[PDB]
């Protein structure tokens, strides 16, 4: 709705100008899941004894 | 713009463009010009004349 007004003449292109399928999007799902404790976690450390 | 960098007057660039009218881009050879030309030709006041 406003690409021609501001953005077309400045040399900018639409993010998906030449694409067949719509751009796949990822969303932050608020469903808790169990994941491995990162080796570089700032607060939690796991030692294998 | 290159001719202006070489310190040419407004008459020199015009005659340079007159002899170089065939160097304008071709829509078939560029994917970017495909949608730009289609968007350009959609304006109400665009006449091919």
């Amino acid at each position: 709705r406003f690409f021609a007004i501001c953005g077309l003449q400045e040399g900018f292109e639409p993010f998906a100008i030449n694409m067949q399928r719509p751009v796949t999007t990822w969303f932050s799902k608020s469903l808790p899941q169990f994941e491995p404790v990162p080796p570089e976690h700032p607060h939690y450390e796991v030692a294998r004894m | 713009k290159t001719r202006y960098a070489l310190k040419d007057t407004d008459e020199e660039v015009r005659e340079f463009l007159q002899n170089n009218l065939h160097l304008q881009g071709k829509v078939e050879g560029s994917p970017s010009l495909r949608w730009q030309m289609a968007l350009y030709r959609g304006l109400p006041g665009r006449e091919e004349d």
